[PDB]
């Protein structure tokens, strides 16, 4: 009867330019028909010029972003402060997500 | 004598000879010094190579944006201990949103090293560590021995010929403790300390390594050409 | 047997590691030379009998397309190590859509060395030369010992005859060596230190280049290089 | 489901297995061989859930081949049927039971006798002059009950098999795309090239 | 539970347990393998110390790992049983997952890996067995012969011998094996193997055991009668040679 | 012969020589004392300043258990930290199960059973520390001392280290002169004095005094370190008392 | 942490297993016990050597009941015998009665305890049992039986035997006194006579311990109403019965 | 190395057991136990040499359960080890089988554990001798004693310590004169007085109220006397 | 730790031999001799008891010959208790094979399983080997009648006639001297009795020191374990003894 998931609303949008990229998100956090916060950011700077958002279930998104930040930290530790390329980050995030394949993160992810 | 076959045996006088052999493994390692003021903390390490065709083995390891260490002795053991320290800082940040205090890091390293000195089959770590950090209580310099003893100091030195650097720091205390807000001057004091432990050798860009942390200064390592300014 | 296998000596050294180094001193010669055009790895096969088919003496192995390995010592002990290397490489790729750094692969390999005691029963009885290329630090040559320590060398010789070979490398190596010069230098030092007359059957060459990866030289190419070295020595 | 028939005549065992493999509304294959040779004189046909069938069959095949290499000897068809039945009987009470029914046709060279065994996924084994798995039996068991004779030749058995396949093609709802037919006798296991 | 490090290093760089396993191999009966142009032959010495042996049931020195690969050995018999069982299991597993029988090099490498594992694991002693592994790769006619050691070392050999008095047989083979003209027929290869064994096997007939491997899983063991025919041919040629001058 | 080579082995006398060697290791350590007052306990320890590079007031030696127990030890300091960690686990377990903070005798027996278990097998080494600990519980003040053999007793005053003998002499004097008992502040002063007196065996090196106390009236039954004005007052008392 | 996972009993170059020999020595140094098999029963007997005159010997029993039809006596180290009788009682249930609803026959329980001791001579980090056991039992299909079990784990069926100190003298005495037509009372008398040679102090019902495997004692059952359930065939003689038979010794 | 672990010597002996027996006497204190009509009394010497000791914490008598008390002759670490184990075993026995653990049963359990230490190599014997006393609801006043060899037995009375033998002989004589297996007294106070008197006689020394520990077990309660209880027992003795 | 007391029972001598295997073989060399002889129409097992006494109950006695199933039996030389351990495992394995294949287990498979069990103790575990040597006498429908032997090394071999235990050199020489491939089972009985009487270290070969068994052939085989009276009769029939 206990439901481990929730829906915090929100909407995010990423656009890729020629020499730039952009990642935006609304700062509204909701629950059902009530508003939890009018400024709860969900688009984060993760370092190495990588911005990340995991919109949907706020707990799962925050967990995923925390784990990705930690992966960036340990990547810098284990490979002589090598910058994490955007494709390497994408593959690492694929593995992070698929780890919980049978208990997913209720998040749509954009970096 | 007959009591050095493992860490689990006391000698008739009450000594643990395996721990002393680990300390000797330290004493043969390359020299490194650490010293801190009230705003910064600096590690100065003399790197050692195999021959003229080889590299100079790294001696400074970063543990977190506010804490790092330098090694003297068995490099794999230093890697293990620094990995454990990284994990402890990481856990502190993740669970409590809190930078790990350098003092608690020293306590954790002490308790980690102790368990290898009381149980059969294991062995003590064969490396000594100089830990610099900046936490909510300021700058900190620690010396760690594989016996488990960890000690906070204004400055110290470990490795071969470290006694010259240690005595120089004992004399320079009143001066270098007041080098606040000027990183390069504390770095110069550190290289002056490490010069006292030099025998038939001089500091070059290939064999000098430096690290610094402090207020508004993340733990950063200078190697190679970066240390040319301090020679 | 009278003491733990992880016992320190009064001088601060692990007995089993020193004894494994002694075992490695008895192994066949292996020489690596790194240049801006690539790294060269050569080994003395040392067939223990004329009836032994020297083709089955594999002391140079591929870790990944950009990383190769040569061994010296108890070569059987190297096998699992090679595996742990290969896996590691591809695994990094699978997690990161990129090639693993040479130093990272070497550190991964060395992380197994001291994982023995009462865990495997003893250290490894073999040293490794890991040659490779990555886009961060270019061409690299590493020497990995069963002590957990690994060094980076411009040139390195391991196994029986390592002292004189290392002196020769110290005298002959310079930063502007070409690849063919390094090949001939490996061949010359091997021919000097070997007890048998070096031919294309008791010695093996291989190279790591950025464009073509890790290539083990066939016996015909090595024989032509040997003839080139013979002519070079004749005309000097 | 899949057609799995076996007939034990005077001097051989004949196995006939439907050639179709179907998923959804698509017949993915029409040349599928639903047997594994367990030993030079023992052949096993199988039908059941997707994946489980071939997996269980090749597992049994590997085990029998390992035994043969170890003892340099061919297990009797009865021993092979008992081993398979025990595997299946252990399967049903496991986490994920094998959902596979099998026919085992062998020539006991020590007895010089054809033997046919029908074993369902529960570990239920019987020795029968003729056997079938799935809905197929509902049509064939009567047919054979009328026409089977214990002294029949291999050609007579093939004729009876043709009669069974004709009745199945007339009355069964699905198109099983014909059968592959194999004969197991004192000389081993051969395959009839064209039954149509 | 028991994890005592038995195979460790000595101050000179030796692992004494592996070397004593090599000694156990040295004290075993002789085994020989010879590569022909289109076949491999494995000969083995049988101890003559006891006459009342039941030859139909006593374990043979040559074992089939698969239909196309054979393993012989020298050393402790029971360690060989362990190795052979592991190798047969691995052969069947490779058939199951790769849908292709093992190459002789692959089976040899697996056996060598197991032997090496038993020299670096706690609580276990190394195998007192050295092996000769022969055969043909699937859909291949080139003969394959390999040798594995207690240390884990394995290599390929045109012809090789292991066991007691193996140095004598190896001298004979080195003096008599021309790589440019390997035995063209099965008869030449079997005769050369029987000569190699005659160099050390004192009695001769009924002490020699022969197995012939030919491409596409054609493995057959010669009975004592054909072996005695080979012995008689060789001895007759010898008597002629002795007094043909 | 060879009876002292393995822990938990009985000699023909009935002794465990490895425990006695650990006791030697303890005797090699600095001096630490505890004094039971009328409504609490006081702990004091001497810390040798090997070099002035040592940061004063840092490198704290006395440890706290739960919120009411103080522990100090002489010998192998990391062994003492290990013992204090185990004791903290024991006290946390006791409180989680029984709600009330662990009584001082109960905690004493926890530590004692742990140390004794460390003398039952040859696969572990005895503790190279003697531990003075205690505090205030529902039954008042308690002071205990625990030896590497697992033996432990309750004391009016306790002392270990290189200067344990003069410390015990001064403690016997204090016990004979005050049958009514000392107050917490007087006990702090006397602990400072006894530390300064026992320092004479390490006279060649400077020492730093570290004091803590747990008093029902002065600290409200909680463990607190004596610092600031009270510490300086005790230091001055000891200084003018050695003359 | 038990790091003794290796054998403490190993073969010497001469072929001996030292710990088994030394356990046998300890057995030989123990107080004499004996058993005699009659035609309608078996008797087992031993001497109660008390430690202190203040100690109450009746509390400590050297002859123990294993099953209602099987009893045991020993020679050697008492506490080893005590843990052994505990293990034997439990294995009589777990390995037999809980499977067949009947008590095991004498030979099979003897084999179980022998297996226990055998494992004690080969497992890791343990010494053999320093006892030798005499088991006297009755089952329906084998009748009455008497077995000896040694520290190595070996067992032997006996018409009559003795173990402990003075065992060779007692065995010689029994060989010349035993026949195949002996009644249970005759065996009891021979046992008393044989034990008298082994004792030098007091010899009465209070100093010797004696039990029998004879007829079923329904008065010892404790309940009535099941005709198939007879009383136990094991009965321990009382000091009074012993003294009564000593009157005409 | 047959003298280091618990394996047989060529003579068939376990030297570690004997050395543990030797260790049991290390404390140089004597104790004895006797049985009245409806009680059981143990007295043990109390020696507090260090003046810095809290004499109230110096005890070798333990309350194992509401009915069972245990006095130990041996070093205090092993003594407290055995005490904790006995308390745990008694509590678990009560929880599992629904009645208070009897004296002889707990004695048998502890003796079995001691035998286990005597046969397994990785655990040393305890250098202690455990004397358990109670008034069993089936057996009455009971004294049972266990030793490092795994041995145990019941006693009319018993003594343990360096001078044990002396005490024992004394007690023996008394029983040889009394011809009964207990002290013919209905009050436990007089039985305590008897015990103290006969220990004074056998040891040839006098005791103050701080030289003794006394444990009394009556039907459904075991307790220990205080300094004042001991003192008035001594007064009653002196008035003889 | 405990490494000081490890006998290291699974190590190689410098000559390449297993210490404990050799010492177990030395131990077995003192056990009563057991002989197996396989004829064309049966197999004969004859063993000599070493536990000999007049008060010993020989009716219910069994120290040499044990049944494994209805087709296989074993003669034991060595420690009877290790033998009973291995015999129980062998019986369980035979029943497992029967339940798995619904056919009686071939002799060589059971022999190889038991020999592998023996070998395992000589390569890992740090335990002592079983001081036991077996002679297996069996019948299956593939090889007919079969004789095998296994020893503490885990090595097993097949024989027409063989002996284990004491005086095996003399017994084997005599068997080689008098064995014929065509001889019948009764001739084998006579040969085994004669060999035992000529090699026994006792005064005479009396029935009370013997265990005897025959596996004969209806397409069914019969296992007969000779009772003491049958042994006495067959002894007077051979002429070893006179009534
Ligand atoms: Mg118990
Ligand atoms: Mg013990």
């Amino acid at each position: 009867q206990f439901n481990p998931y929730g829906d915090n609303g929100g909407t995010i949008l990423g656009i890729a330019g020629e020499d730039f990229a952009v990642l935006a998100g609304d700062t509204r956090n909701i629950t059902d028909y009530s508003i939890n916060s009018r400024y709860e950011p969900k688009v984060f700077d993760c370092g190495d010029n990588i911005v990340m958002s995991a919109n949907g279930f706020a707990a799962d998104g925050d967990a995923l972003v925390k784990r990705f930040k930690n992966s960036v930290k340990w990547y810098h530790f284990d490979h002589n402060d090598k910058k994490l390329s955007i494709n390497s980050a994408a593959r690492n995030i694929q593995h992070l997500l698929y780890g919980k394949r049978f208990f997913p993160y209720y998040v749509h992810t954009i970096i | 004598n007959n009591y050095d076959g493992d860490t689990v045996t006391f000698s008739p006088t009450g000594r643990l000879f395996q721990v002393e052999y680990a300390l000797e493994a330290i004493k043969q390692g390359s020299v490194t010094v650490g010293l801190r003021s009230n705003t910064h903390a600096v590690l100065v390490a003399l790197k050692r190579n195999a021959d003229e065709l080889s590299s100079y083995q790294k001696k400074i390891i970063k543990c977190d944006e506010h804490m790092g260490l330098s090694l003297a002795g068995l490099a794999p053991d230093a890697r293990v201990l620094s990995n454990y320290l990284r994990q402890q800082c990481n856990y502190s940040s993740l669970v409590f949103n809190r930078k790990l205090a350098v003092e608690r890091a020293g306590h954790l390293l002490c308790d980690k090293a102790q368990k290898n000195t009381q149980s059969y089959g294991g062995r003590p770590y064969g490396v000594g560590l100089l830990i610099i950090g900046y936490d909510k209580s300021g700058a900190h310099l620690l010396e760690f021995q594989p016996s488990g003893n960890v000690t906070e100091l204004y400055g110290t030195a470990i490795g071969a010929r470290s006694q010259g650097a240690k005595t120089y720091l004992e004399r320079t205390l009143d001066t270098f403790i007041k080098i606040d807000g000027n990183p390069d001057e504390l770095i110069k004091a550190g290289v002056e300390a490490i010069s006292q432990s030099l025998r038939d050798e001089s500091l070059t860009v290939d064999n000098l390594s430096i690290a610094i942390v402090g207020k508004d200064t993340p733990f950063t390592i200078y190697d190679g050409e970066a240390v040319a300014k301090y020679i | 047997y009278d003491r733990g296998v992880s016992t320190f000596s009064p001088e601060g050294r692990l007995f089993q590691v020193e004894y494994s180094l002694e075992a490695i001193k008895l192994g066949s010669t292996a020489i690596g030379i790194a240049t801006k055009e690539g790294v060269v790895l050569g080994v003395e096969k040392r067939a223990t009998s004329p009836l032994l088919e020297s083709d089955s003496i594999e002391k140079i192995v591929e870790i990944d397309r950009h990383i190769g390995c040569a061994m010296s010592g108890l070569t059987a002990d190297a096998r699992s190590m090679i595996e742990h290397a290969r896996t590691a490489a591809v695994t990094h790729n699978l997690y990161y859509d990129e090639d693993i750094n040479v130093e990272s692969l070497t550190q991964s390999v060395c992380d197994l060395a001291l994982r023995f005691g009462e865990l495997m029963s003893r250290p490894f009885g073999v040293a490794l030369l890991i040659a490779g290329h990555d886009a961060d630090d270019g061409y690299q040559l590493f020497h990995a010992e069963p002590s957990g320590t690994f060094y980076r060398y411009n040139a390195k010789a391991i196994g029986s005859g390592s002292e004189g070979a290392q002196a020769e490398l110290l005298n002959e190596w310079h930063s502007s060596l070409t690849l063919k010069e390094a090949e001939l230098l490996v061949l010359k030092i091997l021919k000097q230190v070997m007890e048998e007359k070096l031919d294309e059957n008791n010695a093996q060459l291989s190279c790591i280049t950025k464009q073509d990866g890790f290539k083990i030289y066939d016996n015909e190419k090595t024989a032509e290089l040997i003839k080139e070295l013979k002519e070079k020595e004749a005309a000097e | 489901m899949d057609i799995i028939l076996g007939i034990r005549v005077q001097d051989s065992v004949i196995l006939a297995s439907s050639k179709a493999v179907t998923r959804g509304i698509s017949v993915l294959k029409d040349s599928d061989d639903k047997t594994r040779q367990l030993s030079p004189h023992t052949l096993m046909s199988f039908a059941g859930e997707a994946g489980d069938t071939v997996q269980f069959a090749e597992y049994i095949q590997a085990n029998i081949q390992l035994y043969s290499i170890r003892e340099d000897y061919e297990l009797s068809p009865q021993a092979v049927s008992s081993f398979v039945r025990q595997e299946l009987a252990k399967s049903i009470r496991s986490r994920r039971p094998y959902q596979v029914n099998v026919l085992i046709g062998g020539y006991d060279k020590k007895k010089n006798k054809p033997e046919l065994y029908q074993i369902d996924y529960l570990g239920t084994k019987v020795e029968l002059p003729y056997g079938a798995h799935g809905y197929s039996g509902f049509y064939t068991f009567s047919l054979l009950d009328h026409h089977y004779r214990p002294d029949m030749t291999t050609e007579e058995g093939l004729d009876l098999l043709k009669l069974c396949v004709q009745e199945l093609e007339k009355r069964m709802p699905m198109d099983f795309k014909g059968v592959i037919v194999k004969i197991v006798d004192k000389d081993g296991i051969r395959q009839v090239d064209d039954f149509q | 539970g028991y994890d005592r490090a038995l195979s460790i290093f000595s101050p000179d760089g030796h692992i004494f347990q592996v070397e004593y396993a090599l000694e156990a191999v040295k004290r075993g009966t002789c085994a020989v393998g010879v590569k022909g142009k289109n076949c491999v032959v494995l000969g083995c010495e049988r101890r003559s110390t006891l006459k009342l042996q039941d030859t139909r049931i006593t374990p043979s020195k040559v074992s089939k790992i698969d239909s196309h690969v054979v393993l012989s050995f020298s050393g402790l018999n029971a360690d060989s049983r362990i190795l052979i069982e592991k190798a047969r299991v691995e052969a069947q597993s490779h058939r199951l997952t790769l849908e292709d029988p093992v190459t002789v090099e692959y089976l040899t490498r697996y056996v060598a890996g197991v032997q090496q594992r038993y020299t670096q694991s706690g609580g276990v002693r190394p195998f007192g067995v050295s092996t000769l592994i022969a055969g043909f790769d699937p859909r291949d006619d080139e003969p394959k012969l390999y040798q594995t050691e207690p240390s884990g070392i394995y290599s390929s050999w045109s012809a090789q011998t292991i066991g007691r008095n193996s140095k004598t047989v190896r001298e004979f083979l080195e003096k008599n094996y021309d790589r440019k003209e390997p035995p063209a027929t099965v008869e030449e290869c079997v005769k050369l193997t029987v000569r190699s064994l005659l160099e050390v096997v004192q009695t001769g007939a009924k002490n020699i055991e022969i197995t012939v491997v030919k491409p596409d899983s054609d493995i057959v063991a010669l009975s004592s009668e054909e072996i005695n025919q080979y012995v008689t041919q060789i001895e007759q040629e010898k008597q002629e040679q002795q007094e043909q001058d | 012969t060879g009876y002292d080579l393995s822990n938990s082995v009985f000699s023909p006398d009935g002794r465990n020589f490895q425990v006695e060697y650990a006791v030697k290791a303890v005797e090699n350590g600095t001096t630490s004392i505890g004094i039971k007052c009328n409504d609490g306990v006081v702990f004091a320890v001497e810390k040798l300043i090997t070099s002035k590079l040592l940061v004063p007031q840092k490198n704290v030696k006395i440890q706290v258990v739960d919120r009411h127990i103080g522990c100090v030890y002489s010998g192998l300091i990391p062994d003492g930290r290990h013992l204090v960690n185990r004791g903290r686990e024991e006290a946390a377990s006791f409180k989680k199960l029984y709600k009330t903070p662990i009584p001082i005798p109960a905690f004493a027996d926890r530590l004692g059973q742990y140390v004794q278990a460390h003398t039952l097998y040859n696969s572990v080494r005895p503790f190279g520390v003697s531990t003075i600990f205690g505090g205030v519980d529902k039954n008042g003040a308690h002071l205990y001392m625990l030896e590497p053999s697992g033996s432990y007793w309750g004391y009016k005053g306790a002392a270990t280290g290189k200067g344990r003998q003069s410390a015990k002499a001064e403690l016997e004097k204090l016990v004979d002169h005050h049958p009514e008992g000392l107050s917490a502040r007087e006990a702090v002063k006397q602990a400072a004095k006894i530390i300064y007196l026992a320092h004479e065996d390490n006279k060649e090196k400077d020492f730093e005094l570290e004091i803590s106390w747990c008093s029902l009236s002065e600290t409200n039954g909680l463990h607190k370190f004596v610092k600031g004005d009270l510490l300086q007052e005790a230091i001055d008392f000891a200084q003018k008392e050695i003359n | 942490t038990d790091r003794y996972s290796f054998s403490l009993t190993t073969f010497s170059p001469s072929g001996k297993l030292g710990q088994i020999d030394y356990a046998l020595t300890a057995v030989k140094q123990g107080v004499t016990s004996l058993g005699i098999k009659a035609t309608n029963g078996v008797v087992i007997a031993t001497e109660k050597k008390s430690s202190s005159p203040l100690a109450m010997s009746e509390t400590l029993s050297k002859v123990s009941l294993l099953t209602p039809d099987i009893g045991a006596v020993y020679s050697g180290m008492g506490p080893d015998y005590r843990v052994l009788v505990d293990k034997s009682r439990k294995v009589a249930h777990t390995s037999y009665k809980r499977i067949y609803g009947e008590y095991p026959p004498t030979k099979l329980l003897v084999s179980e305890v022998a297996k226990i001791m055998q494992e004690a001579t080969q497992s890791g980090g343990v010494r053999p049992f320093g006892v030798s056991l005499l088991i006297a039992g009755h089952d329906e299909f084998n009748g009455f039986s008497l077995y000896q079990v040694d520290p190595s784990g070996s067992y032997f069926p006996w018409k009559a035997t003795a173990i402990g100190k003075g065992s060779v003298a007692a065995k010689t005495f029994l060989e010349k006194r035993w026949n195949d037509e002996l009644e249970l009372e005759d065996a009891i008398h021979i046992a008393l006579l044989t034990l008298k040679e082994s004792v030098e102090g007091e010899f009465n019902g209070d100093t010797i311990e004696l039990a029998i495997i004879g007829d079923e004692n329904p008065d010892l059952l404790g309940y009535t109403g099941i005709p198939t359930d007879k009383g136990p065939r094991f009965r321990k003689l009382t000091s009074q019965e012993i003294n009564d038979r000593l009157e005409a010794l | 190395y047959d003298r280091h672990i618990t394996i047989f010597s060529p003579e068939g002996r376990l030297y570690q057991v004997e050395y543990a027996f030797k260790a049991t006497n290390q404390t140089n204190i004597n104790s004895l136990a006797v049985r009245g009509k409806d009680c059981t009394v143990v007295i043990s010497q109390k020696k507090v040499p260090d003046k810095l000791l809290d004499p109230t914490t110096v005890s070798y008598i333990f309350c194992i359960s509401r009915t069972i008390g245990m006095v130990v002759n041996g070093p205090i670490p092993d003594a407290r080890n055995a005490a904790l184990r006995a308390k745990a075993e008694a509590a678990e026995f009560r929880y599992k089988y629904g009645y208070d653990m009897p004296c002889d049963v707990l004695a048998k359990r502890m003796a079995n554990l001691s035998q286990i230490y005597t046969q397994r190599a990785y655990m040393r014997p305890l250098g202690v001798i455990l004397t358990f006393v109670s008034v069993d609801e089936e057996l009455g006043p009971s004294i049972y004693k266990t030793d490092p060899a795994g041995y145990y037995v019941g006693y009319k009375a018993t003594a343990t310590g360096p001078k044990q033998q002396e005490i024992t002989t004394n007690l023996e004589n008394h029983f040889k004169k009394s011809k009964i297996d207990h002290i013919n007294e209905e009050s436990w106070e007089k039985v305590v007085e008897f015990a103290i008197t006969h220990m004074i006689d056998a040891l040839g020394t006098e005791f103050s109220k701080n030289d003794l520990e006394v444990g009394v077990a009556t039907k459904d309660k075991f307790f220990t006397l205080s300094a004042e209880n001991i003192e008035e027992r001594l007064v009653a003795i002196a008035e003889q | 730790g405990s490494r000081r007391y490890d006998s290291r029972t699974t190590i190689f001598s410098p000559e390449g031999r297993l210490y404990q295997v050799e010492y177990a073989l030395e131990s077995i060399s003192h056990a009563g001799t057991a002989i197996g002889i396989m004829a064309s129409d049966g197999i004969v097992l004859a063993a000599e008891r070493k536990v000999t006494s007049t008060l010993l109950e020989q009716d219910t006695s069994t120290e040499k010959l044990y049944k494994l199933n209805d087709k296989i039996a074993v003669a034991v030389a060595g420690l009877t208790a290790d033998a009973e351990i291995l015999i129980n495992t062998a019986r369980i394995h035979a029943q497992n094979y029967l339940k798995t294949y619904n056919e009686d287990i071939p002799v060589e498979i059971l022999v190889r399983r038991l020999s592998d069990i023996k070998q395992g103790y000589t390569q890992h575990g740090g335990l002592r080997p079983f001081g036991v040597s077996f002679i297996y006498a069996g019948y299956d429908d593939r090889y007919g009648y079969q004789l095998y032997t296994s020893n503490p090394s885990g090595n097993y071999t097949g024989w027409k006639a063989i002996s284990v235990g004491a005086n095996t050199s003399a017994a084997q020489t005599l068997l080689q001297m008098d064995y014929k491939d065509d001889m019948k089972v009764d001739d084998a009985i006579e040969l085994a009795l004669k060999t035992l009487s000529k090699t026994t270290d006792s005064s005479a070969l009396t029935y009370d020191r013997l265990e005897f068994a025959t596996i004969r052939k209806d397409g069914e085989v019969y296992q007969k374990i000779f009772k003491p009276q049958e042994i006495k009769d067959i002894l007077v029939k051979t002429g070893i003894t006179k009534k």
